[PDB]
């Protein structure tokens, strides 16, 4: 199961944040800043892999916006970048040329796509357009 | 900007 | 781009050849590598137009190091440009040959800077003066064989007070890096020269003036007392960094005035209102402003001892000065204002900077122990401050009462009902361990000392080392004050530390004790529950000889850091 | 009721720190104007801001109880952004879920399949050690049903579950038994987790 | 008129002091 | 002794950058960025940072920190006084100091980073005289710079003769929580903004305590003027002989002089204000503005600040005189006040909610200060007795003083 | 300034008003309001949280707020005291173990200064079994009469027949309410 999911641009600023796990907003924040710093300090030939406080913290971003995950030391690492993948798409599908702009603005189709795809960390659904089909279906009951 | 670029570009 | 601004400079034309010499300067400050393009800037050089010529002297000096081949091809051209009739033009010309870090360039560039040192223009004279220093630090060889020691120490005998002022200036730093072989010092008649110029001199020259005098040492009390008397004057100027060489100077000249005459403390009269004043300029320079005054506070605490009100920190006041604050309130606290002092911590008690919070602690706690007279008020507000229920501030209160314990614990026993039960569940290692040894140490006001020393041996194991033997120490000097009541609790601990303890340091000492307890209890009471001698205090003062060089040293990056400055530079 | 889009062009329009600061804290301010009035109108957009600033690091305490009461409320649009702030700013640790418990026990009986659904996937994400005691009866209702769109909710909830409460796990055995037949690639996937778990 | 005080004419010394 | 110096941004690029030795390299720009970050993030961010063998010395500016990298034990202070006067130098110039003009007036900006300092010496600071030999819109330099009056230029011709003084007060009270005032200070200002024709030695004659003292009429309303800091132009050994303020007034507005001695007298705005914050219900605001000031003089635009609380919601406010607003920028209440009679009494009822949450963490209680500004009101006294102006030509000038009393550091601890 | 709007809205009924519905759990708070709202005796499952409805008589919204008795949701009254205009206690007469409990939890829900104008609006719930008291054997024992610059009213109102809703409505809109 993922523990967190934290949507972070290349300047730092976060644009999408989903912690499975309960933990202190102050611990939380903190927590969200080392992995930036992580990231942000890391090169593009580091496997998109950082074993930060002994979690599978994989990086994978394919624009100016990276991401990160938090995956506990029990699955493969390339499920992980496999589901990053697979919402990126979804996200991608759902809304139209997804880029940057519309991370921010539409945040909340965002998080409510994150919610109707993973649910606790775990998948909820392993096709692509099932979950499209249901996000448009509860937009659509206003 | 950087940011109006698609994410994967499909 | 690179083709077409290359075309542009090398035409005929004035109105592209400014362009191309405008787009190549925004270029290397927009952090473009515009080095490549040096040689084709070389060709449109000597142009009429004072406004290319600068650009062009500025690319040359910032393309000076990384192309040094280059720059053979233009040689000729500051020679020319050294000997226009324009001053303007002379001085810069001299400015960019002293700039240019060239080894094969600075050798023919002797000869220019010898013609400018005599020149008549005060400004050409002041870009000579620069210019031989800058020679003299990429070569001094050169400018020794140049013989430019000589033209430099005339400089000051001269007219023009601001060449004056640059040309002590640069043979200031000549001799900063020179090994102290053939040092510039002057007779009283130079020092009476470069006074009578101080006055005429600018803002950025006084300093240069005051800060001659600070490697001079006066050998007569007349001669101190003129000093004093001339320097006295530069107490009243608007330059933060003017009043600071002033105070500098006054302190290393009083090292050989006479507190018995009346000289002494007419100074020492003097400089209190400067240090006031100068306490209240910018924030930047209120760092700097406390490093000068606690560096001068510990050799002349007479002066600012009344200033008390002016060192209260204020609400806007930065983290940098909020800091210095305390530690110069701690420094000139004293019985007379323990009270203002007591009030002021109690105030920044009630912040929520942690770091703010614990510094005021230690300050309340330094001047609790320095002050034997407010021992009480201090006790009360760290009672008070426990009691306020706050994290930091509670640890920060058992620290200052573990502290005041050990160095006033004749009248101690007053507090240590009310820290019998206050909030021990506190996880800070600085604090258990205080409250620890306190409740060993002071096991003799509290009749539950073995029920509250059970709560802190659950986990003795793996709570830490320092904390293990504070607790080993607390059990047993309660077995040998109060054997009855903890006589299986010194058997637990012994067993504990000297069976699963693995510590080298604690294992010893558990079994040093268990070897006393089986050897003869009675001499444990008089070996181990013993009368400690009178606990030294560590003097915050720094040691003469540091306090002597730091001295001289006022306003640098030594006086700062507290620093020696060869301990700092590299 | 100032729009999302807007706070979020007015935010990006700030550049000095202490600038942003002060234009999180107007907003801030309105939003609690709003807030104390009762205004149910409106909530959406001052629920969606208040995420929003604590999103960008602001503290969004005082918007606690908005979103209890935007739970329990009948629109669609104020339940999702009702879910959405007891999902973000709403933990464990917070101490203001407890009353979340009798929103969730109306809301899982909902005959809408999003609202039921939304509500079991806040339950899944903000699990408490009290909550699931209180919702395992529940959740184990909707486990034996045959919705494939909620089949999936329903294991990821009793997963949630049975890792916050490992005693909880024994009520999860007959309700899993003969559910690896199911054709849904979502349904399958689910079930192979909660075996997994157990 | 200007905000913060009319402004006065000042003297050429003390007059009073020789 | 600075190395490199050099004008930074908000985002850590440097927008202009002038070595001076060459003895720092040019990339150690790049670390102080992240050291910057590190000292803030941990509570020991100072001025002067340090990148190994490098120090980073630089002042905080409006949108870039002026940082200026040094290597040897070069004078902090200093560095400190060649930003403060390049700042002041940027003001001259420009009107604005941000990246606007950076970038925009590079060709000018280069010219007097040169000029200004060589080596790591400053020698011309006067903006004024700077401005005769740097312009963005080039001649011989002046012989002003040369010459030892650095700070008038000669040759100024103007049709009147006219000098505008500006005794401009600053009220600073320290009162703490207990009712009591600890810091009260008052630091005059006499800013003048001298147009004459020539280069007159203005002769400042004001009723000094000293000066009464010495003259034998130490028995009148003498001001008591612990420090004096005299401008450059102002002669520090006239001051010091006989008292006798003796200085070429320069070509525009300058401080002359800035007088700062201590307040022994009752503040001229005295606040009484009372906190009945209920326990997360809501929250009372009994505070009562006590004007000590003479009946004559009136405290115009008086903005007593008081702190609301900072989630505070939803707030009333029940005065008798001033408008009252809250800003949720500054989290505070500003009891703003357009005309204060003296002696006049202001009560205000603040009445604010409060969330039923209680907050995460504390967030402090910030002292309360007044904006009091009393025009034609000098607290210290002190009156101008004479300025004796001597021009070689001989004309007759027409002196002007104006005296301006404000508040400066008045603040109210709360309880 | 123009109040035609408000003078023309308060023509036909204008003010709406507010209620809560605090007590001790299974006093049939939860019973009163679906009375109030439906009319019918509908078994609902412990109050973990809160149950929020509203309720329209005499042109006047009365919005019900259900809080539940439990040990968890005693202290979390204080959540609707904020922007709350009135309040109703419901008494468990069928409880004398649990008298001495409702009793102090709102001598503590009475004793706080945010919670001034919110008049007393005693229910005397589970009217129906012969152990249950008087209208004022109860108030005599809470104490009402106590209850300094509060406007407390007992009305005994029965879950399974309904009897004395509309007494109870009536008061707290005449409480409400000061016009014609
Ligand atoms: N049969 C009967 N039961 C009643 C009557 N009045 C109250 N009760 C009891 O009161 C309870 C009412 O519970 P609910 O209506 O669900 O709401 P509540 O009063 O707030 O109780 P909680 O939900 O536990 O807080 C019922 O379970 C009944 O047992 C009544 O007149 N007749
Ligand atoms: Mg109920």
């Amino acid at each position: 199961m993922i523990h967190f999911i934290l949507l972070f641009s290349r300047q730092g600023k976060l644009r999408l944040q989903k912690w499975y796990i309960t933990l202190p907003d102050k611990e939380r924040k903190k927590i969200t800043r080392e992995i930036v710093q992580i990231i942000l300090s890391r090169g593009h030939r580091t496997s998109s892999f950082v074993d930060w406080k002994e979690l599978k913290l994989v990086y994978k971003r394919y624009a100016s916006l990276y991401f990160c995950c938090a995956i506990e030391n029990q699955d493969n690492e390339l499920l992980t970048l496999e589901i990053v993948h697979r919402y990126v798409e979804l996200l991608d599908k759902y809304f139209g040329n997804v880029c940057e702009l519309d991370i921010i603005f539409n945040f909340e189709k965002a998080y409510f796509i994150l919610d109707e795809f993973i649910i606790g960390g775990e998948i909820q659904e392993t096709s692509k357009k099932i979950a499209v089909k249901a996000i448009e279906d509860s937009d659509m009951l206003q | 900007k950087g940011e109006n670029t698609s994410l994967l570009h499909p | 781009e690179i083709f077409e601004l290359k075309a542009e400079l090398n035409s005929d034309k004035k109105e592209k050849k400014k362009e191309a010499v405008k787009k190549v300067i925004a270029s290397m400050t927009v952090g473009k590598d515009v080095s490549a393009l040096f040689p084709d800037v070389v060709n449109c050089m000597q142009t009429d137009n004072l406004e290319l010529k600068k650009l062009v002297y500025l690319y040359l000096m910032n393309y000076a190091k990384s192309q040094p081949d280059m720059a053979i091809m233009a040689v000729n051209t500051f020679v020319k440009d050294c000997e226009d009739p324009n001053p303007l033009i002379r001085a810069l010309a001299v400015r960019t040959m002293g700039c240019i870090r060239v080894d094969k360039i600075t050798e023919y560039l002797c000869e220019p800077l010898r013609k400018c040192l005599k020149d008549e223009d005060p400004y050409v004279r002041k870009t000579a003066a620069v210019c031989v220093a800058k020679l003299h630090d990429i070569n001094a060889q050169l400018v020794e064989d140049q013989g430019f020691l000589d033209t430099l120490k005339d400089l000051i005998s001269d007219s023009n007070p601001m060449v004056v002022a640059n040309a002590v200036a640069a043979l200031s730093e000549i001799a900063e890096s020179h090994p102290s072989s053939n040092l510039l010092d002057l007779n009283p008649q130079s020092i009476n020269k470069l006074l009578t110029a101080l006055n005429e001199c600018t803002e950025w020259g006084q300093i240069f003036i005051l800060d001659c005098l600070a490697n001079y040492m006066p050998k007569d009390d007349r001669e101190a007392q003129s000093i004093c008397e001339r320097v006295t004057p530069r107490l009243s100027h608007a330059n933060s960094a003017v009043v600071l060489s002033a105070v500098k100077v006054l302190m290393k000249f009083m090292e050989m005035l006479s507190k018995d005459l009346d000289y002494y403390g007419t100074l020492l009269k003097k400089l209190a209102p400067p240090l006031v004043t100068l306490l209240s300029a910018e924030p930047e320079l209120q760092y700097v402003a406390l490093r000068n005054i606690n560096l001068i506070v510990q050799k002349r605490p007479e002066i600012l001892k009344h200033e008390m009100k002016v060192f209260f920190v204020k609400y806007n006041d930065p983290i940098y000065v909020k800091l210095e604050k305390l530690d110069i309130m701690i420094r000139l606290a004293s019985q007379a204002n323990i009270a203002q002092v007591l009030a002021e911590l109690r105030e920044y008690a009630t912040e929520v900077d942690v770091d703010f919070v614990r510094k005021a602690v230690r300050a309340i706690g330094r001047c609790a122990i320095k002050v034997e007279q407010s021992a009480e008020r201090c006790v009360s507000t760290l009672l008070d401050l426990i009691q306020t229920k706050v994290n930091y501030v509670v640890q920060e209160a058992i620290v200052v009462i573990k502290d005041i314990f050990r160095k006033y614990p004749n009248k101690y026993e007053s507090v240590i009902a009310t820290l019998c039960e206050n909030l021990d569940s506190l996880d800070e290692p600085e604090a258990r361990a205080a409250m620890i040894w306190i409740v060993g140490e002071y096991a003799e006001r509290i009749d539950n000392a073995d029920e509250l020393l059970e709560s802190f041996l659950e986990g003795f194991h793996d709570k830490s080392t320092q904390v293990q033997l504070q607790l080993l120490t607390a059990i047993v000097k309660l077995f040998l004050k109060k054997p009855t009541e903890t006589q299986e609790l010194v058997q637990q601990v012994l067993s504990l530390a000297t069976q699963d303890s693995d510590n080298p340091d604690l294992r010893d000492r558990g079994y040093i004790y268990w070897r006393l307890l089986s050897t003869d209890p009675v001499a444990a009471k008089e070996v181990v529950l013993a009368e400690k001698p009178l606990i030294s205090e560590e003097t915050d003062l720094i040691e003469p000889t540091l306090l002597d060089e730091l001295i001289c040293y006022i306003g640098t990056l030594a006086s700062v850091y507290h620093k020696p400055p060869s301990a700092f530079v590299e | 009721p100032i729009r999302l889009r807007e706070l979020i062009r007015t935010i990006r329009t700030a550049r000095t720190q202490a600038e942003e600061r002060e234009m999180i804290q107007k907003e801030c301010a309105a939003i609690r104007s709003s807030f104390r009035e009762e205004d149910n109108t409106y909530r959406c957009r001052n629920v969606a801001k208040l995420l929003y600033m604590h999103m960008l690091g602001y503290p969004a305490h005082f918007g606690q109880l908005e979103c209890l009461k935007l739970i329990a409320s009948q629109k669609f649009t104020d339940k999702r952004i009702g879910y959405l702030g007891a999902m973000l700013l709403l933990d464990e640790r917070q101490d203001v879920h407890l009353l979340m418990t009798n929103c969730i026990k109306n809301d899982l009986n909902h005959s809408t399949q999003f609202v039921q659904g939304l509500a079991l996937c806040t339950l899944g994400c903000m699990g408490s050690s009290e909550m699931c005691r209180d919702l395992a009866g529940e959740v184990e209702k909707l486990l034996k049903t045959s919705n494939s769109y909620l089949r999936k909710k329903a294991a990821l909830c009793a997963v949630h579950v049975i890792r916050k409460v490992p005693e909880l796990m024994e009520m999860f055995l007959p309700a899993t038994k003969n559910l690896l037949n199911e054709k849904n690639h979502g349904v399958l996937h689910t079930s192979v987790v909660l075996l997994t778990e157990m | 008129d200007r905000k913060g005080g009319s402004y006065s004419q000042a003297a050429g010394s003390d007059s009073a002091q020789s | 002794s600075a190395s490199a110096v050099y004008v930074l941004d908000l985002k850590g690029k440097v927008l202009i950058c002038r070595n001076y030795r060459g003895d720092v390299d040019m990339s150690e720009v790049e670390h102080f960025m992240p050291i910057l970050m590190e000292k803030e993030e941990e509570g020991m961010l100072s001025p002067i940072l340090a990148h190994g063998g490098v120090r980073f010395m630089w002042i905080k500016h409006n949108n870039l920190y002026l940082v200026a990298t040094s290597k040897k034990n070069a004078c902090v202070s200093l560095v400190f006084s060649f930003l403060y006067k390049v700042v002041q130098v940027f003001s001259e110039y420009f009107k604005e100091l941000e990246e606007e003009s950076i970038r925009d007036n590079f060709v000018i900006i280069y010219e007097l980073l040169d000029e200004l300092m060589d080596f790591g010496y400053p020698q011309t600071t006067d903006s004024k005289i700077l401005q005769e030999y740097i312009t963005q819109e080039a001649p011989r330099p002046p012989a002003t710079v040369t010459n030892a009056v650095s700070w008038r230029s000669e040759g100024i011709k103007y049709r009147k003769n006219e000098v505008f003084l500006d005794v401009i007060e600053a009220v600073n009270l320290l009162v703490s929580a207990n009712g009591n005032v600890l810091r009260s200070e008052i630091v005059g200002s006499i800013k003048m903004r001298v147009f004459l024709s020539g280069m007159p030695e203005l002769r400042l004659g004001l009723n000094d305590k000293v000066l009464f003292d010495n003259t034998g009429r130490g028995k009148s309303k003498s001001v008591e003027l612990e420090d004096v800091k005299f401008h450059q132009c102002v002669r520090l050994s006239r001051f010091e002989n006989d008292r006798t303020i003796s200085f070429i007034p320069p070509d525009g507005e300058f401080e002359l002089m800035s007088y700062r001695l201590n307040t022994h007298v009752k503040p001229l705005i005295w606040i009484e204000s009372v906190i009945e914050k209920h326990s997360h219900s809501r929250i009372e605001y009994m505070v009562k503005a006590k004007s000590q000031f003479k009946r004559r003089s009136t405290a115009n635009n008086v903005e007593i600040h008081i702190p609301v609380p900072n989630d505070a919601d939803s707030p009333k406010f029940k005065t008798t005189v001033g408008s009252v607003k809250w800003v949720p920028e500054n989290s505070e209440i500003v009891w703003s006040v357009k005309s204060f009679p003296g002696g006049k009494e202001y009560l205000m009822r603040a009445h604010f909610g409060l969330p039923s949450v209680e907050a995460e963490d504390k967030e402090g209680k910030p002292p309360i200060s007044v904006k009091f500004e009393i025009p034609y009101f000098t607290t210290s006294g002190i009156q101008v007795r004479y300025l004796k102006i001597i021009e070689k030509s001989g004309y007759q000038a027409l002196p002007w003083v104006r005296y301006i009393t404000q508040n400066g550091d008045y603040q109210l601890r709360t309880q | 300034g123009n109040i035609f709007a408000n003078l023309f809205k308060g023509l036909f009924g204008k003010k709406e008003m507010r209620i809560l519905m605090v007590g001790l759990d299974a006093a049939g708070k939860t019973t009163i309001l679906y009375k109030l709202k439906l009319g019918e005796i509908v078994t609902t499952i412990p109050t973990i949280g809160f149950n929020v409805e509203t309720v329209e008589y005499k042109n006047i919204s009365f919005t019900v707020w259900d809080v539940g008795g439990q040990d968890k949701i005693r202290p979390l009254w204080r959540h609707y005291f904020q922007n709350t205009q009135g309040l109703i206690f419901v008494v468990d007469s069928n409880d004398r173990e649990r008298v001495n409990e409702a009793r102090e939890e709102l001598m503590r829900m009475l004793a706080e200064d945010e919670l001034r104008d919110a008049v007393l609006l005693v229910f005397a719930n589970k009217q129906d079994l012969p152990n249950a008291m008087n209208a004022a054997e109860i108030t005599d024992k809470l104490g009402l009469h106590s209850l300094r610059h509060r406007n407390w009213y007992i009305q005994a109102t029965c879950a399974t027949s309904g009897d004395g809703l509309y007494e109870g409505l009536d008061w707290l809109s005449n409480q409400l309410r000061n016009q014609k």
